């Protein structure tokens, strides 16, 4: 079985071809970090224009590298939601263009569903399992009981972790994508100046990070990165440990772009060794947005007999739990 | 030659087939549905298949940018994969060239809160401008949809002006002297304002 | 109000829906099929149902007489049985009124071996005449289909001029002051020549 | 069961409503004889214009007289062929207009098939039977084995009987519809000046009439009408007797407009009395074109499950035998 997958939910144009017997047949991505960097953020209209310019050159590269014919693709997988609606429609337009032209089914995927299944590309995870999703705009815990069956357990009450890195990096004047800059800079710190905890009670599975910017101002740049990162990663691990104890589930999937952080990976790996739970974190190239994870979740949905009609329409934010009920 | 010509500039979406230098098919629908709700379902309903065409034409506006991006992506994808030529066309240019009023000609269209207009002379034209109330010399040209908007010294409003038909006739003429068409990777909506 | 407007004058058969004084739907097909092969199957394919309309409009030509008789019979039957108003319209009149060239205006169309034309002034017009080569004063107006035929001192050819759209807009205007429409029993094709 | 029938094949606009339990519910006809009379014939283009003007007023009269609602009609019957194509399309357009509007089936009928079943309105004829069809343009013998199953036995080698009446009436300067004028004038003749027979051999089931115009010129106006009519009716009876002997069938249907002739009716009735065969001739109002006979044949075809598609197209001349194979 074989799918061409399309991801344009945010600021990466990503196409991939995945075969469930042969594995990856193609994988091309163009980031828009260069063009959004003068704004300290992602400008929606600008992102839409870049997707429109870049999607055809990327496709050309995918076809030449993979040497696959579209006639050999069984179905087209694509990110329907959530994301920047103006960018989403470019990818959906391209997918439906190909689907109608080649008479292939359409299979929608939720973007966070892609992140969950990003680890399945290397190893299948037994159900049920916990998923910690940590991206630029999400910091969520879900209990995954089956494909399409995601129970929301908690999420951020203010900033997601990725945004917190961005604000701390800007606040230190360093550049924007904040995560990788802090990850690298924190290796120098050594001295950890302690930081305050949120006001919610222990055992709550929700997250809070934006108050650290208050304590950062109220306070050795490499030690600043070090102390921020250490507090943040420790928050993530504690909430996950609480979630495993509350649920009884000793399988944890950690995904999203912040799952590429090298110190996060140290801490969760250490915890899996000391506590005896199973941990799945993807290769760093699958932590950040890619179409291969979309392709994998598309396979799962297609194999259950679910396809979309030709008039299927993207939306900015369908919640993951609702999406899985609707689409499987 | 048989050309499929598409226009997604406005809520009156329309597409045409051009053969023997003339329009042999035109479908025109004013709809409050989202562009992706209508495309490509409306093609399946009308039995329009991209592999049945020798060439493609698409409007780059001016028009609503997200529906232009959608339509341009449909057409670029088909033209690139089938190895067929594609020709872009401009709405304001067509409104001026096809309206036999004296110069100067001021075609204009409304997108959101902006009235975009362009000033044409016999041998030259301006950039696409944004209308701010100014008193303009010459003959305004627009659609009945925008009859309440007056530019220039006198106005002509077309009861109907399906851009995909005029654009497809133009594309046919274009491909006679330039049979390779335009570079498919470079076809993009016209952007008057920045992001 | 929602008007179904039909034109069976030529092989480019077309129909439109008019609402809010404007065209909200237009379907235009140049076909070598017989008029009765296309009607009413083409309505079923497009989900056009006569009971969904407040009023009807139909071209009485000039055009091919048998296809005009067919289309007029479809529309009269629906308007009479549903008790809805019907408005007729004339192709050559619409071509003159909607083309902003100076007077005198000479719209013309070809049916079989006859070139029918009519001469319009600001305040008056001639009968429909048959062209016999004469040198005419004024501005000819026709369709790209008939580009090889030159009447008058200069010519304008419309790339496309779907009579059902212009006729339907006219019918909408007509029914504002005459909401009863025209007598359905008296609607007939324009006959230039006798039998 | 109930049908609205539409007939516009020649120079009569005829609509009717027929119920197989209640019989005739409506019946309206407008003849174009007045308008075609200055031409000594039927002008096709002119006939088409008259149908177009008259069909809606006739329908209005049919609806007010019958007091039926179209919603109560089960299917629309209509003459598809043969006829003047320009007149045929007016009736077909009107039928398909109503059929699409009211969502009713369409049931095509052959015009000579209508003439055959014109007698069934008064009495059903057992199969098989012979049909002698005598109109303005047909003089045919058919062996009818079943509805839809018509074996062609013979027809005119030059003029049909109706045309022969027209030429003889004009040749005498009398007016055009020739039949009724000669029928009435022939009652005065008394003296029968004999006339020559065709050159074909006895037992042949084909017809010839145009040579009588040669002998008419080569020759007491009321005796001229009398002698012509007597020769013609005798030809018709002889060929029919030959057809019954050749086939073994002693049931004869005589239909078409010339079957209204009062002397024809005398002669065939006399022959049925003397030879002992069954004869069916319609009321004179059903001999000439009407939509009731179309309605009856439509009932027969509909009841066998046959309907036409929405794009069905009339034609000038499908032969009766071929038509029945195609459409039942
Ligand atoms: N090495 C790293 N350390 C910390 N955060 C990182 C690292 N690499 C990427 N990130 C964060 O991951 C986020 C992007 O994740 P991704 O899932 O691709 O984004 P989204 O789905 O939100 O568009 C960015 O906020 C970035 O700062
Ligand atoms: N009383 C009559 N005597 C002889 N012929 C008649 C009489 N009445 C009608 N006809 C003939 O019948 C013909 C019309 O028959 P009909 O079946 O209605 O015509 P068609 O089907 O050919 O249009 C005319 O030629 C007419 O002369
Ligand atoms: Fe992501
Ligand atoms: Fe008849």
């Amino acid at each position: 079985m074989r799918t061409l997958a399309v991801e344009t939910s945010c600021d990466e144009t990503a196409l991939a071809i995945y075969d469930d017997q042969k594995g990856v047949l193609g994988n091309v991505i163009l980031s828009q970090a260069v063009v959004h960097s003068p704004f300290g953020g992602v400008v929606p209209e600008l992102s839409a224009r870049e997707h429109t310019r870049n999607i055809l050159p990327i496709f050309d590269r995918l076809l030449k590298e993979s040497r696959i014919n579209l006639e050999e693709i069984d179905f087209i997988s694509f990110t329907l939601t959530p994301g920047l609606i103006l960018s989403l429609v470019v990818g959906v337009a391209f997918a439906k263009a190909l689907a109608y032209e080649y008479r292939k089914p359409l299979v929608p995927v939720h973007h966070l569903e892609g992140h969950i299944y990003s680890v399945f590309l290397e190893k299948k995870v037994e159900y049920p399992f916990l998923a910690l999703i940590i991206s630029g705009g999400h910091t969520d815990l879900y209990l995954v009981r089956d494909f399409g069956r995601y129970d929301f357990l908690g999420g951020t009450l203010d900033d997601a972790v990725g945004e917190a890195y961005d604000k701390v990096a800007k606040m230190l004047g360093l550049g924007y994508p904040g995560g990788p800059i802090i990850d690298r800079l924190a290796k120098e710190g050594k001295k950890l100046y302690p930081l305050p905890k949120p006001l919610m009670e222990e055992g709550n599975l929700n997250f809070s990070f934006s108050g650290l910017k208050t304590a950062i101002l109220n306070l050795r740049k490499e030690d600043i990165a070090y102390s921020f990162q250490e507090t943040v990663v420790e928050i993530l691990l504690e909430k996950s440990l609480w979630a495993m104890k509350k649920t009884g589930i000793k399988r944890l999937v950690v995904v999203g772009g912040v799952s590429a952080n090298s110190r996060l990976r140290e801490v969760f790996k250490k915890a899996s060794q000391e506590y005896g739970f199973e941990l799945y974190i993807p290769h760093p190239s699958l932590s950040t947005d890619n179409a291969l994870m979309i392709a994998y979740a598309g396979m799962e949905r297609f194999k259950r007999g679910v396809v979309a009609p030709l008039d299927v329409n993207p939306q900015p934010n369908i919640p993951l739990e609702e999406f899985g009920r609707i689409w499987t | 030659m048989k050309i499929l010509s598409i226009d997604t500039s406005f809520s009156f979406i329309n597409f045409s087939v051009i053969e023997e230098e003339k329009v042999t098919f035109l479908h025109y629908l004013k709809s409050n549905k989202k562009t992706l709700e209508l495309l490509p379902k409306i093609f399946e309903e009308l039995c329009i298949r991209p592999e049945n065409f020798d060439a493609f034409a698409v409007s780059v506006g001016v028009g609503y940018l997200t529906s232009l991006r959608i339509g341009v992506t449909f057409v670029k994808t088909w033209a690139y994969t089938l190895g067929k030529p594609v020709v872009s066309y401009k709405n304001l240019e067509l409104l001026a060239k096809k309206t036999p009023v004296p110069f100067p000609k001021i075609p204009y269209l409304k997108v959101g809160s902006n009235v975009f207009y362009q000033i044409f002379e016999e041998s030259s034209s301006s950039e696409v401008k944004v209308f701010k109330g100014e008193e303009l010399r010459g003959y305004g040209i627009s659609l009945k949809e925008f009859e309440d908007i007056k530019l220039g010294e006198k106005q002509f409003f077309h009861d109907i002006f399906p851009f995909s038909a005029y654009g497809g006739i133009y594309a046919y003429e274009f491909l006679k002297e330039n049979p390779e068409g335009e570079n498919v990777f470079e076809i993009e909506p016209i952007y008057v304002k920045p992001p």
